[PDB]
RNA sequence: AGAACUGGUACGGACAAGGGGAAUCUGACUGUCUAAUUAAAACAUAGCAUUGCGAUGGUCAGAAGUGAUGUUGACGCAAU
RNA sequence: UUCAAAUGAGAACUUUGAAGACUGAAGUGGGGAAAGGUUCCACGUCAACAGCAGUUGGACGUGGGUUAGUCGAUCCUAAGAGAUGGGGAAGCUCCGGGCCUGAUUUUAUGCAGGCCACCAUCGAAAGGGAAUCCGGUUAAGAUUCCGGAACCUGGUAUGGAUUCUUCACGGAACGUUGAAUGUGGAGACGUCGGCGCGAGCCCUGGGAGGAGUUAUCUUUUCUUCUUAACAGCUUAUCACCCCGGAAUUGGUUUAUCCGGAGAUGGGUCUUAUGGCUGGAAGAGGCCAGCACCUUUGCUGGCUCCGGUGCGCUUGUGACGGCCCGUGAAAAUCCACAGGAAGGAAUAGUUUUAUGCCAGGUCGUACUGAUAACCGCAGCAGGUCUCCAAGGUGAACAGCCUCUAGUUGAUAGAAUAAUGUAGAUAAGGGAAGUCGGCAAAAUAGAUCCGUAACUUCGGGAUAAGGAUUGGC
RNA sequence: AUGGUGAACUAUGCCUGAAUAGGGUGAAGCCAGAGGAAACUCUGGUGGAGGCUCGUAGCGGUUCUGACGUGCAAAUCGAUC
């Protein structure tokens, strides 16, 4: 079941579920994250 | 009723097959099951089947033993008198 | 992590690729005999290291 | 002159729930996965087996907790009674 | 000759076993203290249970009586009547109320009982599957012998010292209904002890069952066995007797 | 933006032009949906105002 | 949803997007098959039966252990 | 691809620009798991390689690069590899006391006493799990390093407290010592349908900031308008509320329902968030004219204003319906108790708080594929994940746009039959072929209509017909 | 014939995870009105059931007995299903 790392929506680079936002470059609280559906 | 002729209860699942015998006794067991049924604690009519031989009552979470289909029996209100009348003998 | 990531055979297949590299010009000239193809040489696509 | 935080809750589960707030220690007694903060419940005739909460939540019932021990101790105290009456009139009969 | 038979290869191998480590359980009945002239065992259900492993409930019940020894609970078998709330007392002194457990002998006669020992202290073995039921028909003061009839109709003698549970199992008439669905079937097998779906004998080639080869299905050869007959060569109709259908009876009977 | 503002406005909603099917524009699952959650509003605030009674609320509710 | 005036050969305007009806045979159905010439009517199927089996069960693995049966059970398990 | 141009001894295929297409759940985006095993990055060679040149490359050669308390392995336990009596088998092979202390003494020496059940390790780099983000920098690393800021884990220090015959508050719910001893939650767990919280998104306008652009015009229309964990405030949802208080055919949902084992009112409570605020944060780096060889440096946008479309998408939290079928288990955080014993200007805890040392393990490059995986190959093959929120369509399709990615290892000139993909064919209409095989054909959706038969569920989108724009 | 050695393919199993665009259809049984002494009924409705249908990810492999057949490939490719 779940927690992952949480992949960008906008830039697509994975960051922590931890983190409540993502960044690659200046995404900076776009908060355009999913988590990963934990696997297949 | 519904829009319904005769009475599916369950059959609509079976789609067309199955026949007449064999979706009877499908229909009776289940339907007599799903059938809202007083809890003899409260009164209330809660009893729905947990699983199958699971009764549980949605007002006092009370949960009691029972047929699988229905929540009691003929069979079982049988025995129950039989051992009663034993035992009143016995105690006098 | 990843990958593969076990340390010991980390070492082995890294220490691997070194002991596959050219010779060194010397051994040619100071001599024993040999047109020497060191042999052992490994490979891009082609062989595989060693399963 | 604060807000927070205890549990109560819900029902699924094993009857509950009611427990009180020893206070927060590292957040409040705030369900989640680990607890981390605090329940009691103020202790003697509730009874509380409890439930703290960081973790998302179970108690036994106040209420119902002192009904089943005090009526536990009614049916006692009659059962009781009723065997020394027993033991009364079946000593006291004949010879 | 062969390649080896469906079963024989029963026999052991992991396709063939059930997954044990899904069944919560047994669920033998314990064994005394002593006495229990009423509540030196007190259970109370607190929960019903689903048991995979029979397809019929269990009880939940705890039992708290004490020592150092002072052995307790658990999963004790459902009857029908039983519920959460409703006391439980195992032992002789017991109460003759459905769900609780006692000795044969403290048994009234005429009364169904389930799940008997066949000797003293090996925790229940009788009668035993959902809506099954022994009646015990016979004591008299026995110090000697009690005499129960079986969920077959057999006759059996077993000790007085045997325990039992006053009532039947629950989740009866369980079988009446048909399972209608290869897909219900399926879910249900992989509870048991089971290899399925099963194809037949006759639909097989000679190799694969006695039963196979020949271009239209048959069975070769007869069906009624020679009971001497080893693992392999006996399938279809073992030792059997009389076939159809229609007629009989007797409890035979030795 | 223009195809937008040109459906306030009808249009784009003929026959030939509807597809998706009648029921994935509004099944009236979803036309019921919001109608319903209407209603109880409508009927809360028929009540606290003190309308109608609360007898002819049950009947009317029911309807 | 409804109306208008009017054009185009055409208003699903492009691409995408079911051709329909009847007789008969088989197999009730969904499912399963020859990895690489057979997807079928074959197999499974659920329904219906006989037979063995009272428990250290019979039945199957196995020298013994011990396993498998079953931590279950004649409303169940096995074999067909 | 073409066309200038860069360079080179040499240029159709290296590279720059322009102009043009194509890729779109990825016939060519982003980030990884396995596997590969250095392919990465730099430079310099071109014998050999790349089915052709080749200045090029992933050839070759020569150096260099991967930095972890806070990512993940480690730990745990799972389907069982199974150590492990005893017993067969010569045998290989194969099934079935340990833990806690008290005199001393604070160094731990040392004498002496007391408890208890079914026992090890390993097993998922994708179960479960203690803690980290923001941007800055490298030729090549990065949530690792750094600048700022935060936090944890393990095993102690101490003023400031409080609380001191082991606590006030609030009718209540609730709120802000400690051995011998039992018992438990969290972790923790199915599938269907399923409302609500809410965020980011799509989007629009009023609007701040900066782009594209007129044979001819009106506005157009465009990139945008950024902000962390997480300090501490919150109007605090649902659910419980057998709280109090009230005392009923009324209350109430999407639906089921709930109640007089007291319904609604209505004084409270608990209590969620990737949540709203508030602060973190006058923390912090880029475009636009301007200066400068560069280093540097400048203000404003970062202190915008409100909302719609149920887009139930995820994180969460109701429930109803559900199975002859019942949805794992542990380490660990914490708690209820149930109490010997210890509370005098002494002495005793529980901490905020801030210190106080440490953190000692191994991995981190890169590819992840019509060129680094597997298949003898730079193989049209196979092989797992996330990105289901890009814009118009949602009936599939097609085309896009600031993500981003590419132009496959052959070209040139022409264009015959033959052939391979492919279209359209007079008028006729299965005559062809085993066979209407194919292909054409029908097509969305609304309205109206709908036969035999039938287990009344179906047959059924029967059939047949009509309608549909642009506005 | 004897001793080992392969469940990375594949068969089936178990444990542990995940995936299934969108739509149509239309069972439980429940509300309104109206029939009804009741049993029940009709008619509107609502809610959604299914080894459910049309179809996406994915999985399968009918047909051209097409291409290929010293292949791209020691069973591949399209279009069809």
């Amino acid at each position: 079941y779940n927690c992952d790392k949480s992949v960008c929506r906008k830039c697509y680079a994975r960051l922590p579920p931890r983190a409540t936002n993502c960044r690659k470059r200046k995404c900076g609280h776009t908060n355009q994250l999913r988590p990963k559906k934990k696997l297949k | 009723m519904a829009k319904r002729t005769k009475k599916v209860g369950i059959t609509g699942k079976y789609g067309v097959r199955y026949g007449s015998s064999l979706r009877r006794q499908v229909k009776k067991l289940e339907i007599q099951q799903h059938a809202r049924y007083d809890c003899s604690f409260c009164g209330k009519k809660t009893v729905k089947r947990g699983a199958a031989g699971i009764w549980t009552c949605s007002c006092c979470k009370k949960t009691v033993a029972g047929g699988a289909y229905t929540v009691s029996t003929a069979a079982a209100a049988t025995v129950r008198s039989t051992i009663r009348r034993l035992r009143e003998m016995v105690e006098a | 992590m990843a990958a593969q990531k076990s340390f010991r055979i980390k070492q082995k297949m890294a220490k691997a690729k070194k002991q596959n590299r050219p010779l060194p010009q010397w051994i040619r000239l100071r001599t024993n005999n040999t047109i020497r193809y060191n042999a052992k040489r490994r490979n891009w696509r082609r062989t595989k290291m060693n399963i | 002159l604060k807000a927070g935080k205890v549990a109560v809750v819900v029902r699924g589960r094993y009857a509950g729930k009611k427990v009180v707030i020893v206070k927060p220690h590292d957040e409040g007694s705030k369900s989640h996965p680990f607890g981390h903060a605090l329940v009691a419940g103020i202790e003697r005739y509730p009874l509380k087996v409890t439930k703290k909460h960081g973790a998302k939540k179970v108690a036994k019932r106040t209420k119902i907790k002192p009904f089943i021990k005090v009526v536990n101790y009614n049916h006692l105290l009659p059962t009781r009674y009723t065997l020394d009456v027993e033991a009364f009139k079946s000593v006291v009969s004949t010879e | 000759m062969g390649r080896v038979i469906r079963n024989q290869r029963k026999g052991a191998g992991s396709i063939f076993t059930s997954h044990t480590r899904l069944r919560q359980g047994a669920a033998k009945l314990r064994t005394l203290d002593y006495a229990e002239r009423h509540g030196y065992i007190r259970g109370i259900v607190k929960q019903i249970v689903h048991d995979s492993g029979r397809g019929a409930p269990l009880a939940k019940v705890v039992f708290r009586d004490p020592y150092k020894y002072r052995l307790r609970e658990e999963i004790f078998i459902a009857n029908e009547g039983v519920h959460t709330g409703q006391f439980i007392y195992a032992g002789k002194k017991a109460s003759l109320n459905v769900g609780n457990v006692l000795p044969l002998g403290s048994v009234p006669e005429g009364t169904i009982v389930s799940n008997v020992e066949e000797k003293p202290g090996d925790r229940g073995a009788l009668a035993r599957a959902s809506g099954n039921y022994v009646i015990i028909i016979g004591h008299n003061p026995d110090e000697n012998k009690t005499r129960v009839r079986l969920p077959s109709g057999a006759k059996k003698v077993i000790s007085s010292d045997a325990r039992g549970v006053i009532g039947v199992i629950a989740g009866g008439g369980r079988v009446d209904k048909p399972l209608l669905k290869a897909g219900r079937a399926f879910h249900k097998y992989r509870l048991k002890r089971n290899s399925w779906p099963k194809t037949r004998g006759v639909a097989m080639n000679p190799v694969d069952h006695p039963h196979g080869g020949g271009n239209h299905q048959h069975i070769g050869k007869a069906s009624t066995i020679s009971r001497g007959a080893v693992s392999g060569q006996k399938a279809g109709l073992i030792a059997a007797r009389r076939t159809g259908l229609l007629r009989g009876s007797q409890k035979t009977q030795d | 933006r223009a195809h937008a503002q040109s459906k306030r406005e009808g249009r784009h909603s003929g026959y030939g032009k509807r597809k998706g099917t009648r029921e994935a524009r509004l099944p009236s699952q979803v036309v019921w949906i919001r109608r319903l959650r209407v209603l109880r509003r409508l009927l809360a605030k028929y009540r606290d105002a003190g309308k109608i009674d609360k007898h002819l609320y049950h009947v009317l509710y029911k309807e």
